[PDB]
């Protein structure tokens, strides 16, 4: 996948984390991308590996 | 009846070996975001703004650093396992 | 009208869609030298600024 | 007068969600327990590195700020206004009243835009970008600086290029802090909001 | 540092850094191996006492 710059690989899944209206994406400890927001529909999706 | 109170209300030697292993595993992952003297920490960024003859020199700088960090992790685990082994050998004698 | 070299102009680009292939093959530029990236991979990158 | 902030002027350093994670940052913050000027009702202040700015009322006496280096013509400046209608950002070369509360010139405009209470704002200006964070909390007082924790969420972003060295206020009680490079430890909730913080240069603890 | 300019000096300073960091790792690893030998001896002393 590529989300307007974020390049990665994995399974995408519907989220339930309330991304504050101003947060582009999530991030877990040890600093790995684990959630994104779809630019067009603006919904949060988890990125399992 | 008092053991039960004093515990229900001390397992630091068991907590410390858990903590040490987690602190080492986190340091291993947190090294995947250092340059070691390169333009970035991402291979999809050296493979996107450099031609193959110039990206070799930048990929090798990451390879060397990451190998060093993995091998440091593996040495300190050998030294920590040799200490857990002696404790288990004492526990087997006490049993 | 361009500006002089001692007080040069600085235009900042914002959110857009940029097409650098029409600039790389314009055949009117005397010098096109890219330094931090190969030119042919210009159309696929998202420069924060 | 001067007053003491307690734990005030914390903003989200950027996008990127986040949950329970005592995350550590280096940035420009308002140090804890600082010496914030007090103003009643005003004069030309400095900027020098960002600004914290709170205000208290039920009516609306505070009607925006004006920024820049000279606050006149011969150099460019920003102007942020709010009549009883709505906000009006604007960037021209102006001629500002030395005690303004309208202007007297609007030349060469390079950017336009049109459309009790405690209202905090953090203004900063980096790489030709003028960032504005803000928060609106309700006090149960009228016009004194309270105590508590409340993180400020980013509002605007303007790619101007403008130089800034001075700023003012516009009126129809307010404070002014300044920001320095500090290192903080932010505690993130499970919804991803900053609930507490630690200023790591206030003492040995 | 006072006989070269930065682009030229950073190259040599990185070699110096690499060598000096290798020396310190060798030192610390051997202190770790030598302290586990002193601990097994103090454990024998405690049992003898
Ligand atoms: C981007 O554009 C798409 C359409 O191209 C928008 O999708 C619309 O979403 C609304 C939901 O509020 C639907 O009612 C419409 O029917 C959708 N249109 C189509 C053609 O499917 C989408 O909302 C836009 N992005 C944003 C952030 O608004
Ligand atoms: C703030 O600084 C001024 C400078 O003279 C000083 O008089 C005042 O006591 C200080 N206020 C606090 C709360 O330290
Ligand atoms: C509010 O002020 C702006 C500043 O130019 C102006 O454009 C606008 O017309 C004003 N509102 C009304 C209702 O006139
Ligand atoms: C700015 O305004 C002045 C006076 O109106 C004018 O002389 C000057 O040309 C303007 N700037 C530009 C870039 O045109
Ligand atoms: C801001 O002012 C400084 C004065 O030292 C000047 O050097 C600088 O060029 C100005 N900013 C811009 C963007 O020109
Ligand atoms: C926000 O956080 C609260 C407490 O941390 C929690 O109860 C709630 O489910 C979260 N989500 C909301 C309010 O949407």
């Amino acid at each position: 996948f590529n989300f307007n710059g974020l390049t990665g690989t994995g399974v995408l899944t519907e989220s339930n984390k309330k991304f504050l209206p101003f947060q582009q994406f999530g991030r877990d400890i040890a600093d790995t991308t684990d959630a994104v927001r779809d630019p067009q529909t603006l919904e949060i999706l988890d990125i399992t590996p | 009846g008092k053991i039960q109170d004093s515990l229900s209300s001390a397992l630091g030697k068991l907590q410390n070996v858990v903590n040490q292993n987690a602190q080492a595993l986190n340091t291993l992952v947190k090294q995947l975001s250092s340059n070691f003297g390169a333009i970035s920490s991402v291979l999809n960024d050296i493979l996107s703004r450099l031609d193959p003859p110039e990206a070799e020199v930048q990929i090798d700088r990451l390879i060397t650093g990451r190998l060093q960090s993995l091998q440091t992790y593996v040495t300190q685990q050998l030294i920590r396992a040799a200490e857990i082994r002696a404790s288990a050998n004492l526990a087997a004698t006490k049993m | 009208r361009f500006a002089s070299v001692y007080a040069w102009n600085r235009k900042r680009i914002s959110n857009c869609v940029a097409d650098y292939s029409v600039l790389y093959n314009s055949a009117s530029f005397s010098t096109f030298k890219c330094y931090g990236v190969s030119p042919t991979k210009l159309n696929d990158l998202c420069f924060t600024n | 007068a001067y007053t003491n902030s307690f734990t005030r002027g914390v903003y989200y350093p950027d996008k990127v969600f986040r949950s329970s994670v005592l995350h550590s940052t280096q940035d420009l913050f308002l140090p804890f327990f600082s010496n914030v000027t007090w103003f009643h009702a005003n004069p030309v202040l400095p900027f020098n590195d960002g600004v914290y700015f709170a205000s208290t009322e039920k009516s609306n006496i505070i009607r925006g700020w004006i920024f820049g280096t000279t606050l006149d013509s011969k150099t460019q400046s920003l102007l942020i206004v709010n009549n009883a209608t709505n906000v009006v950002i604007k960037v021209c070369e102006f001629q500002f009243c030395n005690d303004p509360f309208v202007y007297s010139s609007a030349n060469n405009c390079t950017f336009e835009y049109v459309s009790k209470n405690l209202r905090e704002f953090v203004f900063k200006n980096i790489d030709g970008y003028f960032k504005i964070y803000s928060k609106h909390t309700p006090i149960n007082l009228v016009r004194d600086l309270p105590q508590g924790f409340s993180a400020l969420e980013p509002l605007v972003d303007l790619p101007i290029g403008i130089n800034i060295t001075r700023f003012q206020t516009l009126l129809a009680a307010y404070y002014v802090g300044y920001l320095q490079p500090r290192t903080f430890l932010l505690k993130y909730n499970e919804n991803g909001t900053i609930t507490d913080a630690v200023d790591c240069a206030l003492d040995p603890l």
